[PDB]
């Protein structure tokens, strides 16, 4: 159960590496697909059965299929940007990877320092988040429907083709 | 027997390719509606119609989409020979440009004829030897020079004596 | 090396893999039977040959990975959502408390066979229908899960075995009609069958993604979409039809009469009931079966809480 | 005056008018390199396509789209406003056999079979006709 | 830690590994062997099947636990479903889900 963990954990972070340093959209989307997959793995290691049930039904079933959907409406085929790839020349990366090495490095050394008691794993089941959701959290439900409504009315004002 | 450019699973091979065959049919012409699946996936090509100049290219390039081993069954005169149509317009057989295993004459041939020609096909299938893998071993076909259908059938049809008089039904 | 806990542990690895087998088999032999109905294990054989020594050629136009990666998930997307179902008791592969939801997890991840293969395939018809055809299967998709939800609100938990076992004494096919034909509509929706078959022969500036797949890939297309109706209807046995209970028969005999009627069933779906027209799908599907799942899922909840002392 | 006066039986690209008396009625050598030449254009006939060699118009408004389609085989080029039909010219001469010049080179008795093969759902509706005409050439009355 | 939870993981594990196995195992004996020789209409409805599939997702959440919920929670739901349907049925009306115009 923690063998399960770290491995997901490494494909997750390599994959997501792949991911940014990638110039193919539908690769980049692939390889995300695959760390979703990993880190809900990385949910179901820790018990958090629900989360990695929508991560995988939702995030990498739902979302990501509107990514590849867009992709391919678009049709990026080398759009002055595959011919280019600035990413790769040292002038461009080099300096927001040391500014993110550098934040890495303090939010890790706030992370160390902190008491632990460890991950007990213990299967944190659905209808636990069920009884939570609609207990103390009720506006919350209500409310996350509102703002998936206004996304549902701003993208399609935004989007439609008329 | 001859043949023209461990052993087991050779016929192994040849069985399951002879008992599987995925034909496509192309129309052309009164041949194929007579006789009445992707070119990618067909691996026999039926070509039953007579082969204008403004669609052998047509038949070329569909012929050119099928993956090997692909095998070529040509009904009718037309398809054959280019039939009663030398004409400027006509392709005089279409082995002119692709090469045909089974030929079937008539004009019309019946479709029992073009079971027949399968089962033709099947025994070719079924007597040659053909490279398991791209990786390993010769990479030819072996086509047997196999026995003709009109010397075969030589004896019985010689032998033949009386026929029924034509002014019945 | 003789223990018991090594003893069990192989002997359900056993009856997993026997499971698998049989599962691959049954969609194979389903293969052949809508092939004729619309030796034969020897045809069956002779046609795997022809697959697997036909050359697979991938276009030069065509990237390598999705086109090899689009009929992998088109048969394990379904082939892994089986993996719930029990088929009889203390043969069942893994008793997730999750499971329905797991089913839900792999027909998410298979709407991207379609979509991978219509990307590889260097087309732009093909891309077209395929776009047409994922459309779809996400706006059947849409409400597939929540036609389950009724039976989970029925039996109160998502595990397999609490639903069969919640079906002891009433099948939920008949409080919950309404959820079994929506249910139904999806997953004959989602692993692209008859009338919903190819949505892009309304159009002709669109072609079909199973074009340019040819021999095995064609072949991985195929018997993945029988293994995903094996086990739609495997999945509407366990959740409408009591799984694996019934009065006389032995349980694993109960459970494949009801799986082969299903199959039967969508059999004759197939070679009866004619094709609409697309947006007529797109317009019943998002007017009629959404709604229905909602006002379903509400009455349950109602029926449920009232007959609560 | 006509708006588009171009060949409609054989290929564009065809020397000489077949029906002509000094052109040969027989089927010339066969070669594999007009083949692929024919093969060739094709292939990058949507590439190339020009909708003036056609007879249509306005070609990409810029919404109408052209396409081909594939009772015999012949095709049909479709200009679109999405999938509303403007404009549509159907290709034909894929299935044309020299049947007049047949005629001209068959003795009356012997061109009868050709008759049957013009119309091949007909038969004798397609032979009726022809021996008609014949026979009145010959100033035969039937019994 | 019993003995029949860890035999349903290692039968689970066994499942998925063979069943990938076959299937790459098979293509790869596919491929080594036998020799050789737009619209945005589509993103309206993908967009619409991601909302309402997070919205059924809350509905996932809940019909696992009706009963321990009560009535309160049916009247939490049936404000997120009026909601759910109120947003359905003007996309329906306002013509974003009619396909045919
Ligand atoms: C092996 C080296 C790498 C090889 C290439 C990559 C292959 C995939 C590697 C990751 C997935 C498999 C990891 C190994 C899992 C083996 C089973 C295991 O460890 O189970 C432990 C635990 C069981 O559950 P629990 O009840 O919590 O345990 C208490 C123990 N009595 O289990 C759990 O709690 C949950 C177990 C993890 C969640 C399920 C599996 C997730 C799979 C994610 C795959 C992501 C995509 C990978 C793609 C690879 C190729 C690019
Ligand atoms: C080319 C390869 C691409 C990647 C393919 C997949 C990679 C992984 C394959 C190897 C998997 C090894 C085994 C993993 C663990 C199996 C057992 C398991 O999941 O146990 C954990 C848990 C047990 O739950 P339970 O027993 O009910 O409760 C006990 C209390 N803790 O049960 C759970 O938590 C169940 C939920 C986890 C189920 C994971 C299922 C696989 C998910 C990945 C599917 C990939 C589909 C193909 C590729 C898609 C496109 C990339
Ligand atoms: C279409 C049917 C698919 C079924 C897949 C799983 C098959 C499992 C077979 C298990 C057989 C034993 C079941 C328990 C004993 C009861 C029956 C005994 C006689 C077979
Ligand atoms: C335990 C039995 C209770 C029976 C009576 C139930 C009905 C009365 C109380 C209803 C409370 C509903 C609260 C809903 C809040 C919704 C907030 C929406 C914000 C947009
Ligand atoms: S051989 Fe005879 S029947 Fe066949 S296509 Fe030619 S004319 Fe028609």
């Amino acid at each position: 159960m923690e063998f399960a963990f770290y491995i997901c954990g490494l494909i997750a972070i390599l994959a997501t590496l792949r991911v940014i340093t990638h110039t193919n959209p539908v690769h980049a989307l692939l390889y995300l697909i695959i760390s979703l997959l990993a880190i809900s793995g990385v949910f179901f290691s820790l018990g958090a059965y629900f989360a990695g049930a929508l991560e995988i039904i939702v995030y990498a079933g739902a979302i990501m299929v509107l990514f590849v959907f867009v992709v391919m409406m678009l049709n990026l085929g080398g759009s002055e940007i595959e011919q280019e790839r600035q990413w790769l020349k040292p002038q461009v990366w080099i300096g927001p990877a040391i500014l993110s090495a550098i934040m890495l490095v303090v939010i890790v050394y706030a992370i160390l320092g902190v008491n632990d008691q460890g991950i007990d794993g213990t299967p944190i089941s659905a209808k636990a988040v069920g009884i939570t959701l609609f207990g103390p959290y009720v506006l919350a439900v209500e409310l996350a429907s509102m703002l998936l409504l206004a996304g549902l009315v701003v993208a399609f004002h935004v989007g439609r083709e008329e | 027997m001859d043949y023209t450019l461990m052993g087991k699973l050779n016929d192994m091979v040849n069985w399951g390719r002879k008992n599987s065959i995925w034909p496509y049919n192309f129309g052309l012409s009164c041949c194929y509606v007579e006789m009445v699946a992707s070119p990618r996936q067909a691996d026999l090509m039926v070509v039953a119609g007579t082969c204008f100049t403004k669609m052998a290219p047509v038949i070329q390039r569909l012929y050119d989409q099928m993956l090997e081993p692909k095998w070529v069954i040509s009904m009718g005169a037309c398809a054959n020979s280019g039939g009663m149509y030398d004409i400027y317009s006509v392709v005089q057989g279409v082995d002119k440009f692709i090469p045909v295993d089974v030929y079937i004459p008539g004009c019309p041939p019946r479709p029992e004829a073009y079971m027949q020609a399968l089962m033709l096909l099947q025994e070719s299938i079924g007597k040659e030897r053909r490279p398991l893998s791209w990786v390993v071993g010769d990479q030819g076909v072996y086509r047997a020079n196999m026995q003709s259908e009109r010397e075969r059938k030589r004896g019985e049809r010689i032998a033949v004596t009386n026929l029924r008089t034509p002014d019945e039904i | 090396w003789i223990s018991p806990e090594l003893i069990e542990i192989l002997l359900t690895i056993l009856k997993a893999v026997v499971i698998l087998l049989v599962v691959v088999t049954c969609g194979a032999f389903m293969s052949f039977g809508e092939r004729r109905l619309l030796g034969g294990s020897l045809q069956l054989v002779a046609d795997m040959i022809k697959m697997f020594f036909k050359e697979d050629w991938i276009p030069k136009f065509s990237d390598r990975v999705i086109f090899t990666l689009a009929p992998m998930i088109a048969f394990t997307s379904l082939l892994l959502a089986f993996a719930i179902v029990p088929v009889s008791p203390g043969w069942v592969v893994a008793d997730l408390n999750i499971g329905i939801l797991f089913f839900l997890m792999m027909a998410g991840l298979a709407v991207y066979a379609v979509l991978f293969a219509g990307w590889s395939s260097n087309n732009k018809y093909s891309l077209l229908g395929a776009m047409r055809a994922s459309a779809q299967t996400l706006s059947y998709e849409v409400f597939l899960g929540l036609s389950l939800m009724g039976v989970v609100a029925q039996a109160g938990s998502f595990n397999m075995t609490d639903i069969v076992n919640s079906q002891a004494h009433v099948w939920n096919v008949i409080p919950q009609f309404f959820g079994f034909i929506t249910f139904a509509i999806a997953g004959v929706a989602v692993c692209h069958r008859h009338p919903f078959d190819q949505p892009e022969a309304e159009q002709e500036l669109a072609d079909g993604y199973h074009i340019e797949y040819s021999g095995m890939k064609f072949g991985l297309f195929f018997v993945g979409e029988y293994i995903g109706i094996v086990t739609i209807s495997a999945l509407m046995v366990t959740l409408f039809f009591g799984g694996w209970q019934g009065p006389l028969l032995p349980p694993f005999i109960w459970f494949a009469l009801k799986t082969a009627f299903f199959m039967m069933m969508f059999i004759l779906i197939r070679a009866s009931l004619p094709r609409p027209r697309y947006d007529q799908v797109m317009s019943f599907g998002w007017k009629i079966c959404l709604p229905l799942t909602l006002i379903n899922l509400l009455v349950t909840a109602a029926v449920i809480l009232w007959q609560a002392q | 005056g006509h708006p588009n006066l171009r060949r409609i039986m054989m290929p564009q690209t065809w020397k000489g008018h077949p029906l002509r008396k000094d052109y040969p009625a027989r089927a010339t050598e066969f070669s594999p390199f007009e083949l692929t030449k024919a093969k060739q254009d094709l292939e990058m006939e949507a590439l190339t396509f020009k909708p003036e060699e056609w007879g249509m118009k306005r070609g990409t408004n810029e919404d109408f789209m052209f396409l081909n389609l594939g009772h015999g085989a012949f095709r049909i080029v479709l200009q679109l406003d999405g999938e509303e039909i403007v404009d549509c010219v159907p290709d034909i001469g894929y299935h044309h056999r020299g049947a007049e010049k047949m005629g001209e080179r068959q003795s009356w008795h012997s061109y009868i079979p050709y008759t049957d093969r013009i119309e091949y759902l007909g038969g004798c509706v397609n032979e009726m006709p022809y021996v008609l005409a014949v026979e009145k050439l010959a100033g035969i009355t039937v019994p | 830690t019993s003995t029949e939870v860890i035999a349903h993981h290692w039968a689970f594990a066994i499942f998925l590994i063979v069943a990938i196995g076959l299937c790459c195992l098979m293509l790869v004996g596919g491929w080594f062997l036998g020799g050789r020789a737009l619209s945005a209409k589509f993103y309206l409805v993908a967009m619409f099947f991601v909302i309402f599939d997070v919205e059924a997702l809350y509905l996932f959440a809940w019909s696992t636990s009706i009963r321990e919920s009560g009535w309160v929670g049916f009247v939490e739901a049936a404000i997120f479903i009026f909601v759910l349907l109120a947003g359905l049925v003007y996309l329906v009306r306002i013509g974003a889900l009619d396909w045919t115009p």
